RNA sequence: CAAAUUUAUCAUAAAAUAUAACUUAUAGUUUAUGCAUUUUAACACAGAAUAAAUGUUAUUAAUUUGAUAAAGUGCUGAUAGAUUUAUAUGAUUACAGUGCGUUAAUUUUUCGGAAUUAUAUAAUGGCAUAAUUAUCAUUGAUUUUUGUGUUUAUUAUAUGCACUUGUAUGAUUAACAAUGCGAAAGAUUCAGGAUACCUUCGGGACCCGUCUUGAAACACGGACC
RNA sequence: CGUAAUGUUACGUGCCCAAAUUAACAACUCAUGCAGAUACCAUGAAAGGCGUUGGUUGCUUAAAACAGCAGGACGGUGAUCAUGGAAGUCGAAAUCCGCUAAGGAGUGUGUAACAACUCACCUGCCGAAGCAACUAGCCCUUAAAAUGGAUGGCGCUUAAG
RNA sequence: CGGCUCUUCCUAUCAUUGUGAAGCAAAAUUCACCAAGCGUUGGAUUGUUCACCCAUGCAAGGGAACGUGAGCUGGGUUUA
RNA sequence: CGCCUCUAAGGUCGUAUCCGUGCUGGACUGCAAUGAUAAAUAAGGGGCAAUUUGCAUUGUAUGGCUUCUAAACCAUUUAAAGUUUAUAAUUUACUUUAUAAACGACAAUGGAUGUGAUGCCAAUGUAAUUUGUAACAUAGUAAAUUGGGAGGAUCUUCGAUCACCUGAUGCCGCGCUAGUUACAUAUAAAAGCAUUAUUUAAUACAAUGACAAAGCCUAGAAUCAAUUGUAAACGACUUUUG
């Protein structure tokens, strides 16, 4: 889907041996909240030991973009399982909300390194200004005056007329 | 230059095949080759991203800030004056033609094939006998030179 | 990854007319005039009314950008090429046969025999625009000379693929015409 | 599109066609009964581009593939 | 005179891929068709050249042994090559699709009422918005130059007679309506249905 | 439910760029290639002023943009179907609606009109406590059985008699209208019919018996009656 | 899995063929004799590619590098190792010396042995990113059978992979 | 089973065409590339099938339908 | 990738291969050019018919009448190409060049630009019987006949190919638009107020058809049998027959 965060904080419920244990919290990037709770325990079983059934689910809560027309470079701290393994990587992407950026970033590896999305974990996912940003295809677009003419559009097809009378023409003046 | 489509701030690009069709964003920043930040004040547009195929690109270009918010954008298309220069511009004539040939209520349209009959009788008349082969001589003179003799003498018949 | 913008101007000096329309190049100086169409290649082409001539590429892959400083050059070869011409000088040598190259008036085209003691005579035309001559004041030598670089320097090539050598070692049988300096003709000697 | 071929649901559509003979007689206008019809309507839409799904009082031959059937204007909504 | 929507749709074959019009012409000829492709010499193939003369070169080597006058017949003019993609995109063992191929004509160069007849486009199977800047191709009348077919040149001198007689149509018509436009100003005091009534349409029409 | 971005809003704000003063620079150029004029899509995120310049600081209204949820919410346009021999051996059952109905005020368009308020009993909420029972956390909050008034709201019962083309017809399908008369012997109208076919077309479609894990089998048998 | 009518469903939606050439996108890939095209499944590896795409580590760098046009590279000496033979050099126990802005007892087909020469050093112009090593996407390569031939067929290349 | 006859196909290339490379001077050869178009024989011994022998030959490659018995032959094998 | 480099675009040399030519067959039976065109002369065949008729049916045209687009985007080039017009220069040719504007793949354009500027209509009767009768400012248009040149042929809907077309000869000298404004005249109501019904055709335009229907023109071949022997199993084949 489109993929937005949340915040899901766990437990390990308490037994009466222990009184009020430690709370963990996360930044979980999910289509839904059935698979945020479930994205939770897979990460945090790499981490800490309660599984569930041993543990709660405290407040699953989405978080909504703090500056949705604010255009910002998102760095994606990742690690992968490729064919023979297991590696990093830093992507770059540009976008204006943060889950948009994270989902820019499950097609890119799909489509480039063929990926799977079950292999990604993603550590870190952050908003870097400029003049911090490396990544060549986003510091195309750091530059005030851009220009670049377009050619780009639809094409209808077979169209509002298929065998047409007139000829498309990619180009006019 | 060629010049084909500034991706630009603020080039007044026409949105073309979205969920905006038909009204005038302007552009304030691109986000990366597919997508630009459209914003429209003055004509119902929220900031807000969008595809770069469903926009089509006029040759306005305002200017404002790259960073700037709707306000300072709202205030540089009055002092262009652009409302009253793009209602006149050559082609957005030619998109409220179309948008007067839309679907055309029966009454309008009956009509019209009543309008254009009567100018085309009229225009069938005004054609085609030029200085061609007559003078000299469209033998016999008096006949196949009856009718053109109201265009030449013009009274009254031969005769 | 897509660049953005890719572009290169070529400076043009103050005779030569080069006038680019729809990709075609023209240009025309002392020496004749010279057209070169680059339309099998999606590129700007257009001359900004300065002297200078603009070519440009948007969103070419890294391929695609490699070709805007192939085409600024070929352009660049253009005005010398009807400003100075070429002359090329390829050079004869030969162990133990002599090697006999005739041309006349206005025959274009050579006729290289003697190669190497054998009865066939090679004959290759001139490409068209391109003259081939037997040097004076320096002798076993020939003088290839034209417009077009790629029909001054394929009209050479084709007399130096032929005359060649085959069934021996081409280490020792050193014998044919090889270019030795690819020149320009009036500026400044030959 | 779809919004096209939603248009023509609900009305009525007829396969006209020729015969020669009638086991019938002028008793109505004039005929040998030489034009035969098979009525049906159009009860929706098929596929996303203006396709339309019928249901005639026979059934269609299937030689009557490639041939005309009309759309009649009525039942008419607005 | 008649066709099943208009007298048939001619489409010219120039710069349309092979394959992206066979098919539209295909599913339009099942539908009741009748089209006509002219200048079957000018249509594409993606791909530099001999990457489809190896295609095609592979497909003359198919013949049947115990008979090669059984085997598949390897028909050359470009137009031919045209009707074989067509004749696959429809089952012409039966009776329907067989039908549906004889309302097919295929020409190598635009004769004979279709050259004064409409030529329209399919813009969907047209190269120049499919394809892309540094792809290659080729055209069927270069391919079926290179594999057996005679009258490359015959259809070449053949086409710019019909371009040079088209050169005076477009003479005369050109100054015949320099009358017209004439005309619409003796007219201009009609009685006034011109001067209102045709602000239907009505800035330019 | 966060979002104080959207929007406008204050505060010293200091920036990650546009507007009014301009040196050079290529310039088909001007005159004597400087300038003159362009190019700014060389213009120095250079000089002066101004532009939230990013949020920093502020609070908010189109309830606070969208998403999720609920209310016969409501409306519109369709499609297909409609057992039913209400006794060839058990009520057309009950519900509900419409027609004459003491009044008196208060309004309403002003028409046979229409609305409201006024009657007891029984509840139920909202509110104000006083009990009580029992629990996340306990400054309090939630909760069970109550009580009584304070109260302000809402439902229910109090519609009998006669009549009628208003639901379950106790798997409801029932009406208006068009066409067409089952002629004394015999026409016609409408609908239907692989009767054994023939015509036409699209889909399906291997040859049966058999033994076999598996048969259309290049397994065996079977030319036909 | 009775016999029917209607509606709704994993495999699919360029044409065969019902349904997208999707007013839905971001990438990847050019395959010259099988580019590739859906599980089982109708094979293909090890090892490579300055083909292109992404990624990880380390250096040089806005002390002016990288590249290139412009300099030297001989020698304190055939120390020895050594006679195809080592005079700047097969091998090589061994190993210590020039000069400054700046020159290698120096790797070599074998230049019989010598010479030079030039990929270091460093003065340049250049004045901006350069250098390698590593990884795994696709394509290529590796990849050879016999009737004519199979992504099912057509045909597809800002895809119809 | 072989042989005889006759046709087609493969390339894992012997030769020839066009080439690249050698420790390629010429000659002769070797390695490799594109490449299946034409060619790849006569005998002695054995039923063979490979290998060997005489010889010619510029040069004497390897296989496919277990190809081929209502095509033959019947030597091998294999009934009495 | 400042140099270098056969490669990335773009050029090139080029095999006993490949594909053609030449050669051999020919969709049985495909196609094109061409020749003659009957049993005649009493009488009837055969065209030329489209004019020839009533007649009857056909297709489009469905209650005028739910249409044409046989007028158009150029040839080759092309994803910064690719476009127009204008003007001053120029063509064998919107020849090529120089300035200046215009939407610099808008909505536009995907249909109508109706691309010789379309029609379900002129007729002021617009339709299952219908037709139309005068004045004031505009407008000047389609019209039938016999002896010269320039032009038109891509596997065909009529080739003693021929449609703008030299100067000649005469007419119906007929029918005519559009507009304001006036008048006569005539047809039209299908019986149903859930007017949908056989869902049609008197309409017009093109086409055959048979029974009595007017003329113009026409006057053959093939095969068998016999023969040959350039051929041959038999057919077929090459031949010959006042």
């Amino acid at each position: 889907g489109l993929l937005k965060e949340y915040e899901v904080v766990g437990r390990k419920l308490p037994s009466e041996k222990e009184p009020q244990t430690p709370l963990y919290k996360m930044r979980i990037f999910a289509p839904d909240n059935i698979v945020a709770k479930s994205r939770f325990w897979y990460f945090l079983r790499q981490l800490k030991k309660f599984k569930k059934t041993t543990g709660e689910i405290v407040s699953i809560k989405q978080v909504y973009e703090t500056s949705p027309v604010k255009i910002k470079n998102f760095g994606i701290w990742l690690r992968y399982d490729s064919r023979s393994g297991t590696h990093n990587m830093y992507r770059e992407y540009r976008d204006l909300t943060v889950g948009g950026a994270v989902t820019q970033c499950y097609r890119d590896m799909g489509a480039r390194h063929r990926a799977r999305a079950h292999s990604i974990q993603i550590i870190k996912v952050d908003s870097i200004p400029a003049a911090k940003t490396r990544r060549v295809h986003v510091k195309q677009f750091h530059d005030s005056k851009i220009k670049f003419p377009l050619v780009q559009r639809v094409h209808h097809k077979g169209n509002r007329k298929l065998f047409s009378f007139r000829k498309p023409r990619t180009y006019f003046q | 230059m060629p010049f084909e489509r500034f991706v630009q701030t603020g080039r007044i690009a026409k949105a073309s095949a979205g969920p905006l069709k038909g009204r005038l964003v302007a552009i304030v920043d691109v986000i990366d080759q597919n997508r630009v930040l459209v914003d429209g004040p003055l004509t119902g547009v929220p900031r807000q991203e969008y595809r770069l195929n469903n926009l089509h690109l006029t040759k306005y270009r305002i200017k404002f800030p790259y960073t700037a918010p709707t306000r300072i954008v709202r205030k540089a298309w009055t002092e262009s004056d652009l409302k009253a220069q793009w209602k006149v511009s050559p082609w957005s004539v030619k998109a409220q033609n179309i948008c007067k040939r839309s679907s055309l209520n029966d009454f309008d349209r009956f009509k019209l094939r009543y309008a254009k009959r009567q100018r085309n009788k009229l225009l069938t008349i005004a054609f085609n006998t030029l200085k061609k082969r007559t003078k000299a001589d469209g033998t016999p003179r008096v006949l196949k030179k009856d009718r053109r003799e109201r265009l030449r003498a013009e009274k009254a018949k031969g005769g | 990854m897509r660049t953005i913008n890719s572009n290169q101007c070529v400076k043009i000096p103050k005779d030569i007319k080069a006038s680019v329309k729809a990709r075609v190049v023209t240009i025309t100086g002392t020496r004749g005039t010279l057209k070169r169409s680059f339309k099998h290649l999606a590129l700007d082409m257009y001359m900004p009314d300065k002297r200078t001539l603009k070519v440009e590429k948007w969103f070419g892959t890294k391929k695609e950008l490699a070709a805007v400083r192939t085409v600024c050059s070929h352009i660049e070869n253009m005005i010398k090429g009807v400003t100075f011409g070429f002359q090329y000088k390829m050079r004869a040598v030969y162990a133990h046969f002599p090697i006999n190259c005739v041309t006349s008036e206005n025959n274009t085209v050579i006729e290289i025999r003697n190669f190497l003691g054998e009865k066939y005579i090679r004959r290759v035309e001139m490409a068209p625009g391109v003259t081939v001559v037997n040097s004076t004041a320096q002798k076993d030598e020939l003088i290839v000379e034209g417009n077009d670089i790629e029909s001054v320097s394929g009209s050479a090539a084709l007399i130096q693929q032929s005359t060649t050598v085959k069934n021996k070692d081409i280490r020792k049988f050193l014998d044919g015409l090889y270019v030795s300096e690819k020149t320009t003709v009036v500026k400044l000697e030959s | 599109r779809k919004e096209h071929g939603s248009f023509y649901v609900g009305k009525r559509c007829v396969y006209v066609y020729k015969a020669e003979t009638k086991k019938c007689v002028p008793q109505h206008p004039e005929r040998k009964t030489r034009v035969r019809a098979v009525w049906g309507k159009v009860t929706r839409i098929h596929g996303n581009t203006g396709a339309v799904r019928a249901r005639f009082n026979r059934n269609l031959p299937g030689h009557a593939m490639g041939h005309r059937i009309r759309i009649m204007l009525y039942p008419s909504r607005i | 005179m008649t066709g099943l929507t208009n007298r048939t749709v001619v489409i010219d074959g120039r710069g349309h891929l092979l394959g992206r019009l066979a098919s539209v012409v295909a599913k339009y000829l099942l539908q009741g068709g009748k089209v006509a492709v002219v200048r079957c010499e000018e249509l594409n193939l993606s791909g530099h050249f001999y990457r489809n003369k190896i295609k095609f070169l592979a497909y003359l080597r198919k013949r049947c042994n115990v008979n090669p006058a059984r085997g598949p017949f390897h028909f050359r003019a470009p137009s031919r090559i045209f009707y074989k993609a067509v004749r696959g995109m429809i089952p012409h063992k039966t009776k329907r699709g067989q039908a549906a191929l004889a309302r097919l004509r295929v020409f190598d160069g635009i004769p004979s009422p279709y050259d004064k007849r409409r030529r329209v486009v399919v813009p969907i199977a047209m190269r120049v918005l499919t394809l892309r800047s540094d792809r290659k191709y080729c055209q069927v009348g270069r391919l079926s130059h290179e594999v057996g077919w005679h009258y490359q040149d015959v259809i070449k001198s053949l086409e710019r007679k019909r371009k040079a007689k088209l050169r005076v149509t477009l003479k005369h018509n050109r100054e015949l309506k320099k009358l017209t436009v004439k005309a619409r100003e003796n007219i201009a005091k009609a009685a006034e249905p011109f001067n209102k009534i045709i602000k239907s349409y009505g800035y330019e029409v």
